């Protein structure tokens, strides 16, 4: 009889994990705070690691992979970015991106200032995007500016001009893939993503209406006035996907995209494995990752950010959790396909 | 990667490497025992109080 | 030399007592006569903790029969081993209790209580380093639970900073002398409350329980019923009795098993229990099923009613230790619900290599459980369904006593289980 | 030269003391009757070995070393035990009843009468120095004597001895060894009134040892003296500079100048490799570069944690047998390259190296296998915070219902020294989180 804990009830992804463990009846829970546990559920912020592989005779496994904050963090991803020789400041596939602290508190202002008068001069096009509340701006006054209101760390990185438009509609979009990584530090990805698409249409000379330039869900079911009329809740599955990119481009989704993408998830996970990796280590970990990339019109990927706590597609919450518990955790704990995920080899 | 101050002997020898630059008195703890020992009698004696009683 | 002096009180208490020293006698190797006979120096190893030496190599226990009437002690002298107790520690007088914790506690009590702490008194002087006393009695009688008491709250006067344990019967209905053994039982819990580090209770249903369903013995007797003491007692006190690091004396034992001084009250169980298909070898998986069954605990109290602040396990035979902290931690990790979470690590196990006679291998089971308190209820209530009546009441205000103080110890009672509640929850 | 003193308080202290003096012992030469034949100068020297080792005018190598106990069990073995000729009578110290696991037991109750008595021998010891050091005192966490009573003699040897520098060897509660429920009680109070009093102190967690016996040694249940004589291998590792020729640690001033550059935080972590089982056919014997790499594995920590995710403040690398700086460098540069060694900007980001070429010395009938070369790392990392975060949560839990605190109070202790210590361990865990996190 295993057992496990649950420290995060804002989870909708693993309070469905919890939910199936319970229904295979080899699986108990216990109080959020007892220590003899098998598998821990932990919180979002100030895991409490150091606790975990000290209870005799538990083999204790988390859904979290400490020090895997330098890849989910915005400011700590432009920094793994340029510091880390596996992926080099030429990193070809990551925005040109710039830290900047606010004044009221390194810095990379005045490099960020030389490679945005270099664009001025060359006649190219000079829009940057600041976040950490975003902003987008063709001026670098305005950037500056709008971080020193604030209080927090804050990055500038180049603003994809040129993003493949979905048609009809001529409307921007992301796609989020989800990858899972277990205590053997494989790198599954979930065969099933989803595009957070703008239900308006792109336009390029108005930076200030924020609504067809942001595919954040919460913006396009908030903001936007065409929520739901191509897509049903500005989501299009790879099936729709794909089928599209043959119809319209003459090519398939796995040709175009998502070679570029399973190659974005090894590098960046590969390059931080001798930091987090659990493998001579006194408890195990394995961690569900939310990949954000961008599509330009050229065909090529550009990733965007890392998510360490990503939600999932209200479709596909059912075959991904149940996924999860059959690597991630049954493959530590078993019990008394074809598999969903594509692994993605490397070396360890 | 500089190796400094090397110093050898017959049994060994040991140098640097450096891969990159940057009370309470006598008078106290006595009264802090006899403290405690105190606080022990007075337990104790009521304590003895209660089964005289 | 860490020595202990045992005191034995009352009927029940000196042939339990009796009993006990019968069969740690054969453990330590030693025979009716005194005179040393084993082999294995594992037997001698910690002798001195219970036994005396004499001239000529002869090991005499370090135990004191106490009584108010002479016949149980003169059966113990005729007994197996009667010939083995010091003679002068012998102390009984000839009036009786009659089953009344008045004269017990305050009149034919009193009047030999002194005799009996002059032989207690030479038996410390002549302890090297004493770690404290243990007693054997029972509750719902006159002189081991008056004048048991009694001797406890007078030996705590005069050894205030050793530690007292005892092991204390508690009456039931079922298996009952008399109608005021409640009585005499709630008055003795309050003194046990207030002056014993340690009580071990033995609940006399839950014995006759295991007699009759899982010995299959179609009519139990008090005799039966004392070879489960006998073997509960050999069981707890083999952490005192042979060389080990855990428990290892009185008030290390009670360092650990007691986080709150009033309750202070164990469940004590013993594995196997088999009937006469007794030949068949005992696995580690099923010794630590069965030591942590209901039926094999010996206080009638259900742990599954309440939560074990700590718990003891001693298991004894050559067996694997890997194995057993593997069930240990087995059992711990599929019931985690009944262990206190905020007392970390509160399940400790010892490993005995001789085992009980006549048994590859055993375990036996300390459990402070809040639990205990159902315990305390049946007291209470039985007590409470006379005392409204004030029934049976004029045996006790004959002695002196008042009812102030019947009421007073029915209050203290409800208190101590209002106490095991708050932990409970 | 200058003389160090060992003192060993309580089961844990004194098993730990008998198992290291045996291991000094078979690596000066020295044998049961303390004569010693390599040495050539009989009854006196200034040797490195003397800061340990007195002499007689028989030529007897006595320890420097007071053992003390309150129950005499454990330190008869001693008096009767294989060396029970090194030591004389004065040099162990045993009481009549022990603390019952209780720091109160041990500081107050049974501590102020006998404290007196200690001092007296550990005077005797000190009038044969003529230039004593210091102090190195071995004693468990968890026991009543080990941490009441260590505490109670650290206060007292900064008064008797201000300007002498003192050591620790502590050993961290570990239930799978651990029978004590209120070992973390202990633990927290022996850290609050000694932390003043300590320069430096060498933590090991009986976890961690258990488990490199499990699986480095492959003995299923490991006893105490499988436990003690691997201690023994690394407090051998740490004082071999004390008591051979060398040039780095040399006397316990620079245990501090090398380890400690703050004082609260005086806890550096002991990594060692390699352990190879006695039992094995034939191992492989393994290279510089292998038993360096090996220094930054959490499997063969003192300590169970992850430096990964904290900062070093020092590293010192003492190696034992066939070794050259030339093979060490090379080592250090490919580890650089593949770890995640993370320096706090204030301090050099180097490693100190001493090299003994005398390979670790394995006691006959031990369970160790006698290896080429060997390593053990002294490293002041802020991951080994996790060991007080794991030991001031179980005190939370314990003392949010005052469980078994009663036990405390009634030896004369207030309340409130509770609480005390255990503000004092937040504050020592918010020092390695300001010097480790950003
Ligand atoms: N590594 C190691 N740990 C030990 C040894 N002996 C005891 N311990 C640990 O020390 C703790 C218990 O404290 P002890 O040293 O035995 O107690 P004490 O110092 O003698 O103090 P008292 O309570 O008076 O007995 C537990 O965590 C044990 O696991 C030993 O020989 N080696
Ligand atoms: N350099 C860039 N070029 C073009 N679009 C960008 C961009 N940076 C961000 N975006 C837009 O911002 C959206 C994602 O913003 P971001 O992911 O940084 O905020 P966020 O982290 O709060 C959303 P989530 O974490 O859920 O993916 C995408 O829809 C994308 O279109
Ligand atoms: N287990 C057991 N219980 C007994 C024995 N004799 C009496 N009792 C119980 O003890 C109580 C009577 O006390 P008793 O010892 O006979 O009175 P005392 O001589 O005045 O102490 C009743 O609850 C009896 O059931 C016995 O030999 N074994
Ligand atoms: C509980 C109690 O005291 N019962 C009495 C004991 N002694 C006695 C003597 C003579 C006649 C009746 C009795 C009954
Ligand atoms: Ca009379
Ligand atoms: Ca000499
Ligand atoms: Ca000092
Ligand atoms: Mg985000
Ligand atoms: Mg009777
Ligand atoms: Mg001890």
């Amino acid at each position: 009889m295993y057992t496990f804990v649950v420290r995060d009830e804002n989870s909708s992804v693993y309070a469905e994990v919890s939910r199936l463990l319970l229904a295979t009846g080899q699986w108990k829970r216990l109080r959020k705070d007892n220590p003899r546990f098998n598998l821990m559920l932990g919180e979002r912020n100030r895991l409490p690691f150091g606790r975990l592989g000290h209870e005799p005779g538990l083999v204790q496994l988390v859904n979290y992979y400490r020090g895997a904050d330098k890849l989910c963090r915005k400011a700590s991803l432009v920094k793994l970015i340029k510091t880390s020789p596996e992926l080099s400041e030429s990193c070809t596939w990551f925005p040109e991106s710039y830290v900047i602290y606010p004044t009221n508190l390194t810095d990379e202002r005045e490099v960020f200032l030389a490679a945005y008068n270099r664009r001025r001069e060359g006649r190219e096009g000079n829009v940057w995007i600041a976040k950490s509340g975003i902003l987008i701006s063709s001026e670098a006054s305005e950037l500056l500016d709008f971080i020193d209101e604030q209080g927090q760390v804050h990055v500038i990185q180049k603003y994809l001009e040129k993003p493949l438009l979905l048609e009809p509609g001529h409307r921007k979009f992301d796609i989020r893939s989800w990858v899972l990584v277990d205590h053997l530090y494989n790198i599954y990805l979930y065969r099933e993503g989803v595009l957070r698409t703008s239900s308006e249409p792109y336009n390029s000379a108005n930076f200030q209406d924020k609504t067809c330039h942001l595919t954040n869900h919460c913006i396009q079911k908030e903001y936007s006035k065409n929520y739901g009329r191509y897509e049903e809740g500005n989501e299009m599955f790879f099936e729709e996907f794909n089928q599209y990119l043959m119809d319209a481009l003459n090519t398939t989704l796995e040709n175009s995209i998502l070679l570029q993408i399973k190659h974005i998830i090894r590098s960046c996970l590969m390059c931080i494995e001798p930091a987090i990796s659990t493998k001579h280590l006194h408890y195990q970990s394995f961690q569900l990752f939310g990949f954000d990339f961008m599509v330009d019109e050229e065909l090529k990927v550009w990733l965007i950010e890392v998510n360490g706590a990503p939600a999932c597609a209200q479709k596909l919450y059912a075959e991904l959790c149940q996924g999860i518990v059959d690597v991630a955790i049954s493959s530590v704990f078993p019990l008394a396909p074809t598999s969903i995920f594509i692994k993605l080899h490397h070396h360890h | 990667m500089e190796v400094i101050e090397l110093n050898k002997c017959t049994s060994g020898q040991s140098f640097e490497v450096i891969l990159k630059p940057p009370d309470p008195s006598l008078e106290e703890i006595q009264k802090k025992l006899e403290a405690a020992e105190e606080r022990r009698k007075y337990q104790e004696a009521e304590l003895l109080k209660h089964l005289a009683e | 030399m860490r020595e202990i002096v045992h005191i034995q009180a009352g009927q029940c208490g000196n042939q339990i007592g009796a009993k006990f020293w019968e069969v740690i006698s054969d453990e330590h190797g030693i025979d009716p006569t005194g005179s040393y006979h084993g082999d294995s120096d594992l037997q001698l190893e910690r002798i001195n903790v219970y036994y005396n030496e004499a001239t000529g190599n002869k090991y005499v226990p370090r135990a004191i029969l106490v009584d108010l009437e002479p016949g149980t002690m003169d059966s113990v002298r005729s007994g197996p081993f009667g010939q083995i107790f010091r003679p002068d520690n012998f102390v009984f007088g000839q009036s009786g209790a009659g089953n009344n914790w008045a004269k017990g506690h305050y009149t034919e009590g009193a009047e030999l209580v002194d005799s009996v702490l002059d032989v207690v008194r030479k038996e410390s002087e002549s302890c090297d380093c004493l770690q404290g006393f243990q007693l054997t009695h029972s509750l719902g009688g006159g002189t081991g639970s008056g004048m048991g008491t009694l001797l406890i709250s007078k030996i705590r006067e005069e050894y205030p900073d050793r530690i007292m344990n005892t092991f204390s019967v508690m009456p039931s209905p079922k298996v009952s002398d008399t109608v005021v053994e409640p009585y005499n039982a709630t008055l003795s819990v309050h003194q046990l409350v207030e002056n014993t580090d340690e009580t071990y209770c033995i609940d006399n249903e839950a014995l006759y329980d295991i007699c009759f369903r899982t010995l299959k013995l179609t009519t139990p007797t008090y005799g039966d019923l004392n070879h489960l003491v006998s073997a509960t007692m050999s069981g707890v006190t083999t952490c005192l009795r042979f060389p080990g690091q855990l428990n290892a004396d009185l008030r290390k034992l009670a360092v650990n098993m007691v986080p709150f001084p009033r309750l202070h009250f164990f469940m004590p169980g013993f594995a196997p229990l088999t009937s006469r298909q007794q030949y068949r070898a005992l696995t580690v998986p099923e010794l630590t099923q069965q030591m942590f069954d209901s039926k094999n605990m010996m206080a009638a109290c259900d742990p599954r009613h309440g939560r074990y602040l700590t718990v003891a396990a001693i298991f004894r035979g050559r067996m694997s230790m890997k194995e057993v902290d593997e069930q240990m931690l087995n059992v711990q990790n599929k019931n985690s619900s009944y262990f206190v979470e905020w007392i970390p690590n509160n399940v400790k196990t010892a490993v005995c290599d001789i085992p009980p006679r006549g048994l590859k291998m055993s375990a036996t089971f300390i459990g402070n459980s809040t639990a205990i308190q159902e315990l305390f209820k049946r007291i209470s209530e039985q007590f409470t369904a006379m005392f409204r009546r004030k029934a049976f009441l004029h045996w006790y205000t004959g002695e002196g006593m008042d009812e102030m103080e019947f009421t007073e110890a029915e209050s203290n009672m409800n208190d101590l289980v209002s106490e095991y509640q708050q932990y409970q929850d | 030269m200058r003389e160090c003193i060992s003192i060993h308080v309580g089961q844990a202290g004194v098993q730990i003391g008998n198992a290291c003096w045996e291991l000094y012992c078979l690596e000066h030469g020295i044998q049961p009757d303390g004569q010693m034949p390599s040495d050539k100068t009989i009854g006196g020297g200034d040797d490195s070995f003397n800061t340990f080792f007195s002499e007689t005018g028989a030529g007897k190598h006595v320890p420097r070393a007071v053992f003390v106990d309150l129950e005499p069990t454990v330190i008869d073995e001693v008096r009767t035990g294989t060396y029970r000729q090194l030591f004389h009578p004065e040099q162990l110290i045993t009481g009549k009843e022990d603390a019952a696991n209780n720091y109160a037991r041990g500081h107050y109750t049974i501590g102020k009468e006998i404290i007196d008595l200690v001092l007296d021998r550990i005077r005797k010891l000190a009038d044969q120095c003529t230039g004593l050091q210091g102090f190195l005192v071995f004693h468990s966490f968890g026991g009543g004597t080990g941490s009441g009573f260590t505490s109670l003699l650290m206060e007292r040897l900064s008064v008797d001895y201000g300007k002498k520098s003192k050591l620790e060897f502590s050993i961290y509660p570990a239930p799978q060894v651990s029978t004590a429920v209120v070992e973390p009680y202990n633990s927290i109070l022996t850290t609050h009134t000694t932390l003043e009093h300590s320069d430096c102190a060498f933590m090991v967690d009986n976890e961690a040892i258990y488990d490199i016996c499990r699986r480095n040694l492959d003995i299923e249940r490991p006893t105490y003296t499988n436990l003690n004589r691997l201690i023994s291998q690394i407090v051998s590792s740490i004082t071999a500079s004390l008591r051979f020729d060398g040039a780095l640690n040399v006397d316990l001033t620079e245990f501090q100048t090398n380890l400690v550059p703050y004082p609260r935080i005086h806890f550096p972590l002991a990594t060692y490799a390699p352990v190879i089982s006695a039992e094995k056919a034939y191992h492989e014997q393994l290279s510089v570069a292998e038993i360096t790499n090996a220094c930054f594995e959490p499997a063969n920590q003192m300590v169970k944690c992850d430096p990964r995710h904290g900062k070093y403040m020092a590293c010192c690398l003492l190696y034992r047998g066939d070794v050259v700086p030339k093979d060490v460098n090379a080592a250090i540069a490919t580890i650089k390259t593949k770890r995640s060694i993370q320096f706090v900007d204030w301090c050099p980001t180097g490693f100190k190296v001493g090299i003994n070429y005398q390979p670790p010395t394995v006691v006959p009938g031990g369970d160790l296998a006698k290896v080429q070369r060997a390593v053990c790392m002294l490293s002041n990392t802020t991951a080994i915070a996790e060991a007080w975060a794991r030991l001031d949560h179980k005190f939370d839990l314990m003392y949010a219902k005052r469980a078994f605190v009663h036990w405390y109070v009634g030896e004369g202790m207030e309340e409130g020294e509770f609480s005390e210590a255990r503000e004092d361990m937040a504050a020592l865990e918010k020092d390695y989180e300001e010097v480790g996190v950003d």
